[PDB]
């Protein structure tokens, strides 16, 4: 019932040239010191920009050599990778880095053995993963761990049955998943957990009809999807929910045309980029998730995207990591 | 006129944050684990609580100072840190980093006052009953303090009846009830009381989805149709008639239509086949975005019916 109202003049065509221009120029538009406040997620920022450019066939417009040097400088002695130079290592940025290196077929830029040791070190006795040495437990980090290792061909380095047990202990009455055991279902953690279960070949343990229902009920009359009951829809939740539905074989349970119209309405016709919601300020994060959502909805101008890894399928085919989905 | 001052002040803030950040990284590289780091990071984390490396810096400092300060000095630092955290949470109550730092701090105290932390949760849930970070922290505190599930159950009831925005509170109940009745699938007396509670809720606020989702769970958590007691049979039939009355009051309400179908399934799928198909038609017209879901559900139910008819002696 809380929803956005899309205006009659909202963009209704895909503006791919503008989006590529936007991402290619991102981080050159303001003064250096201005950008600054998001240095703590820079590695993931880099991943978002590179991945959306590759989905659009424009990866070459980014700076490969500069990025590879950057990634190398962000790997710490423990094997983990930080968001930026001088920041601390974390599974989130370790994943982002390995995703980037996979895009560029440059995995040996970093010490792979030490990445594997880092990830292995963060698993707890109950099978869960901490994000770093400070011990925050979240199913987001279970996904980061197995996705990183799958991309490196080293899933066997962790205790997989215990990891699965932990994730399944986070399954709820409504078929979804939260942060930790007892946590409420949330689209972000559903995405991480269904991705995790795809990677570990455990999708048969999901109640796809029940979870599918919870997920398709995220669609609002505007066409956009929210991340849980009583939230406003946005492009981020829309990707998480749509990708989860794809993983469990129920993408047809939402109105694809209405979602497509919502996502297109989030484009900025003047600057390019997508925002979280129609009319708001664009950013690379929502640009990736908008383009990725449109691809899963069947947009021919965009490369097919993995709902598990949010990377081009053609990249994952190259490294032979393509988890079976429900259908 | 009014926009340049806003542009300029925000440029000055960025320059201060960059300078303070530079200072922290330099002190850290020099091995200066002291109170000046706590002062500098406080200037940055209020506005930017997702700057995770700075929370790590605070923890390194607090760990170092604990070794060299008196127990009384260390206690003073902890209390200051609790106050800093609460001031941060008031500005941004949805930061993973802030809540994690509070957990980290409390978990290492001799010492801790858990009842006060439970009250901090009650306060933040009064402000936003859907704040999952606060509910997660509440679950942490309750485990640490060994709060009984029955106590937490009384809390959820008060939150469900005093106002709406109930999904988080119904969710918590779904976790607590199986604990009060733990099996290695609720007992019927418990189930019947829950059905009464949830039915009050969706007749009070028929538009809110939380009670309808919880009710669907309850409808699967019991005996099975071939096993219905006369009391449960009668209760479910009463619910069916009450939903039809709601359908008359709110002809655009899709939740009550779906629930009518689910109740007929729980009672007697073959006997209610005709009405079930009629309700699917009405429901698809009222909720067309869900038409493909509803067609798959109907297909599933019709396959179940075929299997039931083939069991016929
Ligand atoms: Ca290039
Ligand atoms: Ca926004
Ligand atoms: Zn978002």
């Amino acid at each position: 019932q809380k929803d956005v109202t899309i205006k009659s003049d909202a963009p209704d065509t895909l503006l791919l040239e503008k989006h590529a221009d936007y991402i290619a120029s991102y981080g050159s538009k303001k003064d250096d010191y201005e950008y600054c406040m998001s240095e703590y997620l820079r590695m993931s920022g880099v991943y978002w920009g590179l991945t959306v450019m590759d989905l659009m066939g424009q990866l070459h417009r980014m700076n490969k050599e500069e990025i590879l040097v950057f990634i190398k400088s962000c790997q710490h002695e423990c094997g983990g990778v930080s968001a930026s130079i001088g920041h601390d290592p974390h599974l989130l940025y370790t994943l982002s880095a390995v995703q980037i290196l996979t895009l560029y077929d440059s995995i040996h830029v970093i010490n792979v053995d030490k990445v594997v040791a880092y990830v292995q070190s963060l698993q707890k006795e109950d099978g869960s993963f901490a994000g770093d040495i400070w011990g925050e437990i979240d199913t987001r980090f279970s996904f980061c761990a197995v996705a990183t290792l799958a991309l490196l061909g080293k899933l066997d380095a962790i205790n997989v049955e215990k990891a699965i047990e932990f994730v399944l202990s986070c399954m709820n009455f409504d078929g979804g998943f939260g942060c930790r055991p007892g946590s409420e279902s949330h689209a972000g953690q559903i995405y991480c957990c269904t991705g995790f279960l795809a990677i570990t070949s455990q999708l048969h343990q999901v109640n796809s009809d029940l979870l599918g229902w919870w997920l398709c009920e995220r669609q609002l009359p505007s066409g956009g999807l929210n991340g849980r009951p009583e939230k406003l829809p946005d492009v981020c939740y829309s990707w998480w929910v749509l990708a989860s539905l794809k993983i469990i074989g129920r993408l047809h349970w939402i109105d694809r045309e209405k979602l497509r119209s919502f996502i297109l309405a989030c484009q900025d016709e003047e600057t390019g980029g997508f925002a979280d919601r129609p009319g708001d300020m664009v950013d690379p994060f929502h640009t990736l998730f908008g383009i990725a959502g449109l691809s899963l909805l069947g947009e021919e101008q965009i490369k097919p995207v993995s709902p598990v890894f949010c990377m081009p399928e053609e990249v994952l085919q190259r490294v032979n990591v393509q988890p079976e989905l429900v259908s | 006129e009014q926009a340049e001052a806003k542009r300029l002040e925000r440029e000055q803030k960025l320059k201060l944050y960059q300078s303070a950040t530079q200072a922290v990284f330099q002190k850290r590289q020099a091995g200066e684990l002291d109170e000046s780091v706590l002062e500098l990071t406080s200037q940055i984390l209020g506005a930017n609580p997702d700057f995770a490396t700075l929370w790590n810096c605070r923890r390194e400092v607090l760990q170092h100072l604990e070794t060299e300060k008196s127990p009384e000095e260390s206690a003073a630092l902890v209390k200051a840190e609790l106050g800093f955290l609460e001031s941060c949470l008031r500005v941004n109550p949805k930061s993973y980093g802030t809540w994690h730092h509070r957990c980290w701090l409390l978990s290492r105290l001799p010492e801790p006052n858990w009842a006060r932390e439970l009250e901090l949760c009650a306060r933040f849930l009064e402000a936003d009953e859907r704040n999952f970070h606060c509910w997660d922290y509440r679950r942490f505190v309750a485990a640490q303090a060994a709060v009984a599930p029955a106590e937490e159950l009384a809390f959820t009831d008060s939150l469900i009846t005093r106002n709406f925005s109930n999904y988080s509170s119904w969710h918590y109940r779904s976790c607590l009830l199986p604990q009060l009745h733990p099996q290695p699938r609720l007992p019927e007396n418990v189930l019947l009381k829950e059905l009464e509670l949830v039915q009050n809720a969706f007749f009070t606020d028929p538009n809110d989805q939380s009670a309808w989702f919880y009710h669907r769970w309850l409808l699967g958590a019991g005996s099975g149709r071939c096993e219905l007691s006369v009391e449960k049979s009668t209760v479910l039939q009463s619910e069916l008639e009450s939903c039809k009355e709601l359908q008359e009051l709110e002809p655009e309400n899709k939740w009550c239509l779906l629930t009518i179908i689910l109740l007929m399934r729980a009672l007697d799928p073959l006997l209610y086949e005709k009405e079930t198909l009629q309700y699917f038609s009405t429901l698809k017209a009222v909720d067309p975005m869900r038409a493909a879901y509803l067609d798959d559900l109907r297909s599933k139910f019709l396959l179940e019916n075929s299997v039931l008819k083939m069991e016929y002696a």
